RNA sequence: AACCCACUCCCGUUGAAAAGGUAGGGGAUGACUUGUGGAUCGGAGUGAAAGGCUAAUCAAGCUCGGAGAUAGCUGGUUCUC
RNA sequence: CAGGUGGUCGGGUAGAGAAUACCAAGGCGCUUGAGAGAACUCGGGUGAAGGAACUAGGCAAAAUGGCACCGUAACUUCGG
RNA sequence: CCUUGUCGGGUAAGUUCCGACCUGCACGAAUGGCGUAACGAUGGCGGCGCUGUCUCCACCCGAGACUCAGUGAAAUUGAA
RNA sequence: GAUGUCGGCUCAUCACAUCCUGGGGCUGAAGCCGGUCCCAAGGGUAUGGCUGUUCGCCAUUUAAAGUGGUACGCGAGCUGGGUUUAGAACGUCGUGAGACAGUUCGGUCCCUAUCUGCCGUGGACGUUUGAGAUUUGAGAGGGGCUGCUCCUAGUACGAGAGGACCGGAGUGGACGAACCUCUGGUGUUCCGGUUGUCACGCCAGUGGCAUUGCCGGGUAGCUAUGUUCGGAAAAGAUAACCGCUGAAAGCAUCUAAGCGGGAAACUUGCCUCAAGAUGAGAUCUCACUGGGAACUUGAUUCCCCUGAAGGGCCGUCGAAGACUACGACGUUGAUAGGCUGGGUGUGUAAGCGUUGUGAGGCGUUGAGCUAACCAGUACUAAUGGCCCGUGAGGCUUGACC
């Protein structure tokens, strides 16, 4: 019925759809620049700016929550320090999506998503 | 005639006793006076009454000068009561201040919509069986018809479809308290509609 | 107890040890039966000698269940166990001595004999 | 805001200090036979709400051998006076594991003194 | 089920009058003179005169 | 348990399948299961026997001849005055 | 084309075990995708208080399940 | 057959079940007659545990149904 | 050259020859109860034991557990117990194959809805210039039930037993609508505990897979088993019946003229839709005041300038939603995401320091994490674009300078 609940499901089950926005997030971090699918966009605006907010404060504690989330050492080494730093004095909103065409095959909406200075 | 007010959610209060009144809230703004229907123009004999807080790039030139006949500068809806007898000017203000404690009134309003219900939800029909043999059908309707004379389905058969947001009234709920410092007013029981709706607090004529 | 077939035990001395629910007594179809309703009991397991006998159609009101009873508050009391009490042609009780709790929702007129008879 | 408002002018203080697992005693009143009267109901707390004036708590008494429990609302005015006799740790928040067990295996542990 | 009898010309050209088409969400960039769609990237890559791409 | 078999429910019936599937079942060192090679044939074989099986066909196969079998029985029978 | 097809090889950690759960060597992602999250159908998860009241019938689901020791009835072809 | 024969048991209530009665329309001795431990994916009743079977359904998770792009059947049909 | 047969489930609709409730006449009607017959179809009209059963017989209720029609309603809605194709057996009949309007065990229930019908929901055009908003209600649906107490009053009535009519107050049951503050349920997106194994170079810490691995809890939403509300009062016109005056027919007589009382049925009354009500209604307000030619004259047609009020596409979304439609908003900016404080949930994180040979305990210590909630804040995304809609609103007649 679907009043006032929040998240949608993608048609995936909910091991893959954990599994598959860790692993959009870990190739947005080594490249800025992402071309996805307009409803993957507008749901990774939800994962990966709290890996950003949390990267503003270096801790132990903070280093094992973030490698339990986005579990790579690549990604890890990326935030904490680059990111995190060259964000340090922006409150929220850290990445755009802009609309981009539609798929060759399908009819597919395509968006960008663009980390917000670069 | 009656006040527009929104709901605004659930409480309770305690009495002295020790007693549990469960009370709707309904914030009330000021509503003012837009016409005056009289009788030899218009028949009928009503008043329209507005809300306010409306942006200033939304009201049509149309809307904008009929606002200004009274100096009203007026907002979101526009409804419409029809009275037995009072006089009202043009440009008036109606408050919370005509009703008391007691008072049994009616609340109208639209009600919750779920979207296309079927005959379990809708007219509360009972299911087949789950076990004994049963087919693929365990939530279906039954039969609808007769066989062979009349031959068709009867006009008013009942089927699935839209449990709708449709206009649904409470009957005789009583006042328990009148707020003229932050407009509201407390009714005892339920009151049609999600919360942040819109509402009309009449007085009954049930008794 | 609150449903026909609801195995229920007593609360009594000259009782039997369980009894079962076969009849709700009331109006049309009273589906259900709160604390301090008329049920009609079947004898189903006695003690080796009290005074009802095995299998025998009696008359009990219902004291103890684990739906619990609902006051004019947010607050109910709810026991663990279902719970009756005999009575005789006319509503009186069988018995001499209750045992454990009752509540006092139930006293009505007819019924200030057994809310004397228990310590609550 | 306006039933956040409301809410904090119905408040008024009538409660201590407590958590599951305690052993509270509550002075409720008696509202019979035209005189009204306190009665004392003391038990083990095994559930708490926090929603403000609809918090609500929960105690179970062992009586006469057969188990009660009794769901009281916070802020009402029957619920008079609340005491703690003793209180003990549990690691959990809700005890809803001794509608269950009866005697010696329904002990409320003491690491807390 | 199926049919008792076959449908004419009429009912069936009927059925499909309601199915037409549109894409008008036309927009011309300011900057560059590029014809694209309107809220999305030129297919050269500008949006609101910026490339980005 | 492999392995052989087919007792129950539901799904499928224009099936993924001209007889399956997912869950549960029975036998599992023997009156066992099975690979290769041979023997028995149409009023004739085989059969712990059901009228069962003999190339998706069986109270007597499949194919070519007698044969354009016979039908007091159905259906059809075409340009004008 | 979810079916059918005889024989060898067959590691690691748990386990009596070629059963079962993860993995090595090695191999694959089942040749239409993207949405949104109505009724109803299919394969599943939990449930207040009752506990066969359902029904031709406890059909189906739920429950039981391991190793060691204690303990064990009528009846009998004296093995069970 | 008449027939839910009559009598006792079990259930608050038993056309089935168990034990007897003899008036066997129409039992009967190798087309065997009466008993019988152990075995039945066997027929019929009863009981404990157990449960969404059911009072009466409420909620959640997947695959379809619905919308968009690609491909694209079937039975049926005197004419509307 | 096929109309699928009994009982059950689901869903029903009409009749009145009325089972209950409503109004009355007569009684061998004291009172409480009844018996019988006229008027009345508005709403109701049981759970079980046994049988394939409808039927029936029982146990226990209740205000009452009505009788019939609709292919003995209803298998392109379900079941398949009965009848019931092939297997097997008893009793009887026939020498025999076999049979019985006799019993007993086992046995495959097919379909993707084209049209009428129905329940929902949109497109096109119309309503005589065009828009925005508010409405009268012709007409049509929804609803309609009832118990037990207590006061009247242990009064009227009656040897006594037993016990009321009319009126009033209370709180239950069955059904319905709405709604989550409470009491619970669910909550595979939140937080813990724990088992086997693989991995991140190892220890620590953590993450995959095992039905969400198995479980303990649980916010928003949704929901009932929870919470609240409902059925009327009254007015008209009547049915059966009860009359008042009164002739014909000097009396009598409710009727022929005249004048009343009269029940849940009828018409309003209460809730909802409702101008496609082609008879297409009514009020308020807004917008638009440029030519030319052809040919014919409500003058028509073309050419060129002009495109307003407004609406639509598009974007961010919504307690609105199958698609649509509706509602809110587009930098005149709090529409959605993030961020900062709360709130709620869960139950003292890691790391260090200690105590111990060790698992573990203790300062660390109401810690850390916290989805859907509340309040604020332009940090990111809602582009000062395009298309539609024009240019003063025909003619007759009456009033009206
Ligand atoms: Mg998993
Ligand atoms: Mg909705
Ligand atoms: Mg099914
Ligand atoms: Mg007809
Ligand atoms: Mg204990
Ligand atoms: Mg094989
Ligand atoms: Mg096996
Ligand atoms: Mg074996
Ligand atoms: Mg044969
Ligand atoms: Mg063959
Ligand atoms: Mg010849
Ligand atoms: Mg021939
Ligand atoms: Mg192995
Ligand atoms: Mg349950
Ligand atoms: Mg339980
Ligand atoms: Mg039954
Ligand atoms: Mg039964
Ligand atoms: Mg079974
Ligand atoms: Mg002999
Ligand atoms: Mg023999
Ligand atoms: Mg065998
Ligand atoms: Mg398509
Ligand atoms: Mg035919
Ligand atoms: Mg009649
Ligand atoms: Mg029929
Ligand atoms: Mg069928
Ligand atoms: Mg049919
Ligand atoms: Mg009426
Ligand atoms: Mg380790
Ligand atoms: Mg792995
Ligand atoms: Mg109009
Ligand atoms: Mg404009």
């Amino acid at each position: 019925m679907r009043h006032r609940k929040s998240g949608r499901h993608l048609s995936r089950t909910s091991a893959h759809r954990k599994a598959m926005f860790q692993n959009m997030a870990v190739s947005l971090f080594e490249h800025e620049l992402i071309k996805t699918t307009l409803p993957k966009a507008k749901e990774l605006r939800r994962v990966a700016e709290p890996l950003i907010t949390l990267a503003k404060e270096d801790s132990v504690a903070n280093r094992r929550l973030a490698f339990d989330r986005t579990r790579s050492k690549a990604a890890v080494g990326k935030l904490f320090n680059d990111l995190g730093k060259r964000y340090a004095n922006r409150p929220g909103g850290y990445l755009r999506i802009l609309k981009c065409g539609f798929r060759a095959g399908d009819n597919a909406p395509m968006a960008y998503v663009e980390l917000v200075d670069r | 005639i009656g006040v527009v007010g929104r709901k605004c959610g659930m409480t309770r209060i305690f009495t002295e006793e020790g007693v549990s009144i469960p009370v709707t809230v309904i914030e009330v703004e000021p509503n003012r006076v837009t016409q005056f229907k009289t009788e030899e123009t218009d028949g009928y004999r009503a008043v329209q009454v507005t809300a306010g807080e409306r942006r200033a790039s939304r009201v049509t030139k149309a809307q904008a000068g009929h606002f200004a006949k009274a100096n009203v500068a007026a907002g979101r809806g526009v409804w419409e009561f029809r009275l037995g007898e009072e006089q009202y000017a043009a440009g008036d203000q109606i408050t919370v201040d005509l009703f008391q404690a007691g008072q049994m009134v009616d609340v109208t309003g639209e009600s919750k919509g779920k979207g296309f219900a079927g005959t379990i939800k809708r007219w509360n029909f009972r299911g087949q069986d789950n076990t004994h043999g049963n087919s693929v059908s365990h939530r279906v309707p039954g039969s609808i018809g007769q066989c062979q004379t009349p031959g068709r389905v009867f006009k008013g058969k009942k089927m699935s479809g839209h449990l709708g947001a449709e206009r649904v009234t409470v009957q005789s709920l009583e006042i328990v308290r009148v707020d003229a410092e932050r407009n509201l007013l407390l009714v005892k029981g339920a009151v049609p509609g999600a919360t942040g709706g819109d509402v009309i607090v009449r007085p009954a004529a049930k008794a | 107890m609150i449903q026909t077939q609801s195995m229920l035990d007593v609360a009594d001395n000259s009782g039997a040890r369980r009894v079962m629910c076969i009849k709700v007594l009331g109006g049309s179809h009273r589906r259900y039966a709160g604390i301090g309703d008329i049920i009609k009991v079947t004898v189903k397991e006695a003690i080796p000698r009290g005074k009802v006998k095995k299998g025998q159609v009696m008359t009990a009101v219902v004291v103890r269940t684990k739906h619990g009873v609902r006051r004019t508050d947010g607050s109910i009391i709810r026991f663990d166990g279902n719970a009756a009490v005999l009575l005789n042609n006319k509503q009186e009780p069988i018995g001499t001595r209750i045992f454990g709790p009752v509540t006092r929702e139930l006293r009505t007129e007819k019924f200030m004999k057994i809310v004397s008879l228990a310590p609550e | 805001k306006i039933i956040q408002q409301i809410e904090a002018e119905q408040m008024n203080k009538e409660i201590p200090a407590f958590a599951p697992g305690d052993t509270v005693i509550v002075q409720v009143k008696v509202k019979e036979g035209d005189r009204q009267r306190l009665q004392a109901f003391e038990g083990v707390v095994i559930a708490k709400r926090n929603r403000g004036l609809n918090s609500a708590f929960t105690v179970r008494k062992i009586s006469n051998g057969v188990g009660v429990e009794r769901t009281f609302q916070t802020y009402s005015p029957i619920v008079d006076s609340l005491s703690v006799k003793r209180r003990g740790d549990v690691r959990k928040a809700k005890l809803y594991y001794l509608r269950a067990l009866s005697g010696k295996a329904a002990r409320i542990k003491e690491k807390l003194v | 089920a199926v049919q008792q009898n076959k449908k004419s010309r009429s009912a069936r050209d009927m059925r499909r009058s309601h199915d037409a088409l549109e894409s008008n969400a036309l927009s011309v960039e300011k900057s560059t003179g590029e014809v694209h769609l309107r809220h999305h990237v030129s297919p050269d890559g500008f949006y609101r005169g910026r490339k980005v791409v």
